[PDB]
């Protein structure tokens, strides 16, 4: 199956997608991550 | 006699130095992201299965 929206995976051969993690652009702040299309396998800030 | 007339004016001032030019625009492009490194091994196979028994011997005599 794709990975769901806000879902990424890398590694081919996997049995689970992982939520996209909130990254840190420095300190104590964190900026949610979201994918743009369906099955993806990088997170981008999803206020951009 | 009547008195001299009054001198001419000065010209108009010097205009102030043209500004320098902006930014050359951009530093480096779009720098290639990290590597979606790792790639596990596979799992061994499993064992083979045993041999059939062996038959049984099946003779004892005649009695005569």
């Amino acid at each position: 199956y794709k990975c769901p929206y806000d879902f990424f995976a890398d590694r081919p051969g996997v049995r689970q997608c992982t939520a996209c993690p909130p990254l840190d652009l420095g300190g104590g702040n964190l900026v949610e991550q979201c994918t743009e299309d369906l099955g993806s396998q990088r997170c981008k800030p999803c206020s951009l | 006699p009547p008195p001299p007339p009054p001198p001419p004016p000065p010209p108009g001032t010097p205009d102030q130095p043209a500004a320098p030019a902006a930014p050359a625009a951009p530093a480096a492009p779009a720098a290639p992201p990290p590597a979606l490194p790792g790639a596990p091994p596979p799992p061994p196979p499993p064992p083979p299965p045993p041999p059939p028994g062996v038959p049984p011997a099946a003779a004892a005599a005649a009695a005569a």
